[PDB]
RNA sequence: UAUCUGGUUGAUCCUGCCAGUAGUCAUAUGCUUGUCUCAAAGAUUAAGCCAUGCAUGUCUAAGUAUAAGCAAUUUAUACAGUGAAACUGCGAAUGGCUCAUUAAAUCAGUUAUCGUUUAUUUGAUAGUUCCUUUACUACAUGGUAUAACUGUGGUAAUUCUAGAGCUAAUACAUGCUUAAAAUCUCGACCCUUUGGAAGAGAUGUAUUUAUUAGAUAAAAAAUCAAUGUCUUCGGACUCUUUGAUGAUUCAUAAUAACUUUUCGAAUCGCAUGGCCUUGUGCUGGCGAUGGUUCAUUCAAAUUUCUGCCCUAUCAACUUUCGAUGGUAGGAUAGUGGCCUACCAUGGUUUCAACGGGUAACGGGGAAUAAGGGUUCGAUUCCGGAGAGGGAGCCUGAGAAACGGCUACC
RNA sequence: GGUCGGAUUUCCAACGGGGCCUUUCCUUCUGGCUAACCUUGAGCUUGGCGAACCAGGACUUUUACUUUGAAAAAAUUAGAGUGUUCAAAGCAGGCGUAUUGCUCGAAUAUAUUAGCAUGGAAUAAUAGAAUAGGACG
RNA sequence: ACCCACUCGGCACCUUACGAGAAAUCAAAGUCUUUGGGUUCUGGGGGGAGUAUGGUCGCAAGGCUGAAACUUAAAGGAAUUG
RNA sequence: CGCCCGUCGCUAGUACCGAUUGAAUGGCUUAGUGAGGCCUCAGGAUCUGCUUAGAGAAGGGGGCAACUCCAUCUCAGAGCGGAGAAUUUGGACAAACUUGGUCAUUUAGAGGAACUAAAAGUCGUAACAAGGUUUCCGUAGGUGAACCUGCGGAAGGAUCAUU
């Protein structure tokens, strides 16, 4: 099986180590997950000590946080558009960590309307008072406004689905948002 | 696996074997004290030598 | 050292959420930590725009265990160097010693500016790489 | 070797049990428990080689199974349970209560005591932490884990316990000038009345310690064991009280008690 | 117990070696051998091949028993005694054998896990499980085999197995049943606008993500975005609370969601105890079993400094296709070139790298001695490796298992 | 000898140790201890300069060396005691009023280098402020 | 250019033998069993053998490095008398 | 009449060179084939829960007469699903084999050239005295053999000596 040690590697001087042990179970590795989109499939594997490990596959939907609002909603995923590690993962649309994807943006939109009563893109006394108090925060910024206009919003995957069965992440904002859209636009 | 029983002798052979003086003296001793074995004689001399080494390396000390 | 976000990824300190909505003083935030044992987190690390997560101060890499001192001899690597531990192994039979050296490599932050000959002490941290275990905490030259 | 050990030879078993290098080439392995392997006394070696109340492990299992015995207020019907440091054992037969403490000769003594001196014990705090749901707790040197103690109770302190519950009768903090007991090193069994200490921040907090003959020494702060305050011990102490007289002084002692 | 002797010469002094001499838990052999006690023993050559037979199975009071097994319940109509076989649960990863491998590798001392798993024991630990949450649902408790067995049997042979009929569970798949408050939302409604509002859903545990708190060198001043506490609405403003750590994004707590859904006892033996609202009502003990989390203990894996025999008739070595580092990601139980994508081109070297050899596993130790030392150390204890050579993997907490499977030789 | 060959005093002296001054700061700021308190109340009173306890801010140029300690698994080795009938061994044994029973033991030493702390500062090197980016300021 | 005296550095010399060494002999071949100022290079009985091989240099002749098997009790140094 | 050198000749041994594209053994290994498991794309025998599903027509309840209500053995047919082996794509792991290369460890061998040893072998007599041409060192040549000769060097020389 896939080893995880350096008794099969070279020393630092340039010296082939000798053959010392047989491969183990506590120095092993396993194949990547290569998590994809559509028709959620999660095979599980038994690990060292029970200690289950949800090998993600074909994951269609995931969770995404907006930290300026402190909220965290469930959403589908349009597809990945950029990965620093490999344009191949970008092309083949394989979800991993640090992964730049597009999501529906509709739950965030409708929540914004329900919470502030302030439009995006383009009543009762209690809710009116609520929105009047929650005002001065419907001014997020131009790029997110455009992305809510488009209905496809840029998020970063921060989970490890092949280890967790969970595509979780957060919407991009401001600095890294500008950095990554610049990377996309680089032509 | 059973820890092995210690064994250690109680004698020591002569350094140099054939010295007529040594042999006749220890023969006198054997023939007066009724002994059979230079083994026994060496054994007693070895005990004496052990205690004498102790005496030396003790009176060396303050 | 022209650009902190030189690489394709977005290098930063994790979890340090600089809220773009509030516009407060010190536009960007920075975590840090006193390493302990009488060490100092330098002001270049405090004011630094850099990231270098493998640093003990701004990063998340606890120093703990053995400590060593040596002189730097290499600088040709990226946030990593090699030192020389000149010491003397004793021989009881001949009752006298012999020079030996072991060139351990260490990790270095942007918090230090190191030229060759700068004597330096480090701290045992976790395995930074195949070759490395230690990280520099004080320099002793100019 | 591919998994946990199960056996134990003699001569890997510790010294202070005084197990003999003859009599079969295998030894009683202390099964896991609230105490370590080495600073622990199995009940088999206890009953079979301290009292001679039995001769063979078969007899000892008969005893443990008929339940004349009980540790921590519980029967503890295992032949190789770790009777560790300070611990209490109560025997209906003879209405005895033996306590497990050390002697200066580096051995687990046999301290005959009464039922109330059994009904309380001592325990060194090993650490303190905050459990889930905001329940502060601590854990002792005998695997006992206890909740909602005084915040004044901090690390290296010692507690005196009810033995019907794991709750506290009282506690004693660590500071300069308190009576202690030693566990580890050449000083196994000493009682030496803390005089001062030293930090060396980074490892090995050390303590300078001397018993009432002015005789001083130095020990590790995790090997010491604080038993209360200077003068009064919270328990009764064995022959010697941790003194370590000379070979010749002890020779003269026994020659007076010929 | 810091010891010498014979031998080159016709003789002498010397160098210089030889032989002699003493010992060995160092072996073999020879010749001989009456006794007591202790005891090594197919390592050296072949880690060469192996017939035959054993070497790990296992139950209580207490998981499942109608053995068409055996005693007798007669205190028991369901058994309730014992009890093969079988299901189940544990363990079979320890022991034991050998030393082939292996020369910075194991190992020995010495550090760390602020970088991780951990059955088992031991100490603590699951009011929150009705999910259109009102009929959607037994909780004095729910569903399913299936074995054993009955018999049909099939191969020359196998711890070979099919076919048909039963039946059990701590085996499987499921499953409700106990407080109180407290914030959010809504939000009926009043409408007020200083703005007041009934009523409704949530909150246990666990996983994953994002966010906040998790602290605290020193004292006054100017206001307000709007006075905020209560008002003399002149403003008095205090009150404030946070543990450990050498040091943490630590322990730990809360907001918002995620979960294909984790745990929250349908188990078992004894003893039968108390209230009367006189109901098989309600409550009750000593236990065993298992069970989420944390800690502990026996472990385990990685890890810091130092240290290894002979060789230069081995001086350049490493990097194609990982060698040195870095970023991102994957995998791992976990860090990390462990692996990949991309990138800089570095890294070790006469202070002997690298390569070769080793009748080399290492150490604790053994013989031997004035000291210094030399030699040996497979070999009873410690750590490693292996099961005919290699590779792989299932089960499991734990194996790369070999008295377990798959293949090749 | 004040004990009948034990132990004490002024002890003259030596021996090594701690401290002050001799141009000899041999880190100081915050603190509480304010300490040693100049603080004195009549002969035992009310108030001195922070390490002597401690938390820190602080300069802490580098080593080798050397001392002490913790620690270094047992067995082994040396070695205490011990009548396995002696002995090799082993760690047992011994004593009773032998009915209740009593009772010392299973020491101690060694443990290389390397690693931690550690008093020292001789010895050996070791940078220091010179077309002063020099310290006190 | 000579003489005298002195001086530093050189090639060496005469005598002693305190000292050394196995002896011849030696102003170092001394200040070494009362064993240590600093450093380099080489030898470990005689032969085999400065052979064989492998590298390496040279046109070559040959050189530098350079073993083993096997054999043997002596070879050898300095002096004495014959 | 001492000691002694070498060739040649006999006997025995040890190692070396050596054609033999020598032979074996083991290790590392390019390339190629590449099993076998494991993961992933599908697969779908098979079993199986739910939802209806209409009727061949029994039973009883009701217009008691056609007719009507529901259960019923029945069988399609339909979806809603659960598990699902054989087989299967691709991937990493990668035994073994073939072939070369390479590294070391032993080994056969016609013959050739050496060395050593061995009571009395032949040829001479090079060496030790000025050894009968003083010896030796290096180099070159010569010849049956020791060995000779030339060029330079030394004294271990047969001289420490010519004012």
């Amino acid at each position: 099986g896939i080893s995880r040690d350096s008794r099969h590697k070279r020393s630092a001087t340039g010296a082939k180590r000798a053959q010392f042990r047989k491969k183990r179970k506590f120095e092993l590795g396993r194949q990547p997950a290569n998590t994809k989109i559509g028709a959620k499939r999660i095979h599980s594997v038994r690990t060292r000590g029970g200690n289950k490990k949800y090998r993600a596959l074909r994951i269609e939907t995931g969770n995404f946080s907006w930290a300026s609002e402190g909220i965290s909603k469930k959403t589908r995923i349009a597809g990945v558009v950029y990965h620093p590690s490999n344009n191949e993962l970008v092309r083949t649309n394989t979800l991993t960590k640090a992964a730049i994807v597009q999501i529906d943006a509709t739950p965030f939109r409708q929540w914004f309307e329900a919470h502030y009563g302030q439009t995006l893109g383009k009543k009762s006394k209690n809710a009116e008072r609520k929105w009047a108090a929650r005002a001065a925060s419907a001014k997020i910024e131009s790029s997110v406004e455009s992305q809510f206009s488009a209905g496809r919003l840029y998020a970063c995957i921060s989970s490890r689905p092949g280890q967790s069965g969970r595509c979780d992440g957060y919407i991009l904002e401001g600095e890294e948002l500008a950095f990554y859209l610049r990377r996309l636009t680089a032509k | 696996p059973r820890a092995p029983r210690t064994y250690s002798k109680t004698y020591s052979t002569p350094k140099r074997p054939y010295e007529s003086s040594r042999l006749d003296a220890e023969l006198k001793l054997a023939g007066e004290f009724g002994l059979k074995n230079k083994k026994e004689i060496y054994r007693i001399s070895f005990q004496l030598s052990k205690i004498r080494r102790a005496a030396r390396d003790l009176l060396t000390r303050d | 050292e022209l650009t902190v976000q030189s690489e394709r990824a977005f290098q930063k300190q994790p979890h340090i959420f600089n809220n773009p909505k509030v516009k407060t003083s010190k536009r960007t935030k920075r975590w840090y930590k006193n390493a302990g044992l009488g060490f100092k987190t330098p002001k270049t690390a405090i004011e630094g725009s850099y990231i270098d997560k493998k640093c003990p101060f701004t990063g998340l890499v606890s120093i703990r265990g053995k400590i060593l001192t040596g002189t730097v001899v290499s600088t040709k690597m990226h946030r990593t160097i090699v030192i020389r531990r000149a010491y003397l192994h004793y021989i009881p039979k001949y009752n006298r010693y012999e020079k030996r050296h072991k060139n351990v490599p260490v990790h270095v932050s942007p918090a230090f500016r190191v030229q060759v000959g700068d004597i330096v002490t480090v701290g045992q941290c976790r395995p930074i790489s195949k070759t490395v275990r230690f990280n520099v905490v004080k320099v002793s030259a100019a | 070797a591919r998994g946990p050990k199960k056996h134990l030879k003699r001569l890997a078993a510790p010294h202070h049990w005084l197990l003999d290098k003859l009599s079969g080439c295998y030894a009683p392995r202390p099964s896991a428990g609230p105490h370590k392997l080495r600073e622990s006394l199995p009940l088999i070696v206890f009953l079979r080689n301290r009292l001679k109340y039995a001769l063979n492990g078969r007899e000892v299992k008969a005893i443990l199974m008929q339940r004349h015995v009980k540790v921590d207020g519980k029967v503890r019907t295992d032949t190789t349970y770790p009777a560790g440091f300070m611990d209490v054992i109560t025997l209906d037969a003879t209405n005895e209560n033996f306590r497990l403490v050390y002697d200066v000769k580096g051995r687990f003594a046999v301290h005959r005591i009464t039922d109330e001196e059994a009904s309380y014990k001592l325990g060194k705090v090993k650490k303190v932490q905050l459990g889930k749901k905001g329940v502060p707790y601590v854990v002792t040197h005998d695997g006992r884990t206890i909740r909602y103690p005084d915040p004044n109770i901090k690390v290296n302190d010692t507690v005196k316990i009810d033995l019907a519950s794991g709750k506290i009768t009282d506690f004693i903090k660590f500071d300069a000038g308190k009576l202690v007991y030693v566990t580890g090193g050449r000083n196994l069994g000493r009682i030496g009345t803390i005089v001062h200490k030293e930090r060396h921040d980074g490892g090995f907090d050390l303590v300078h310690i001397k018993d009432s003959l002015d005789n001083t020494f130095v020990t590790r702060l995790n090997n010491v064991f604080v038993i209360g305050e200077q003068g009064k011990p919270y328990i009764s102490l064995p022959k010697g009280k941790g003194i370590k007289l000379s070979i010749a002084e002890e020779r003269d002692r026994r020659r007076a008690q010929q």
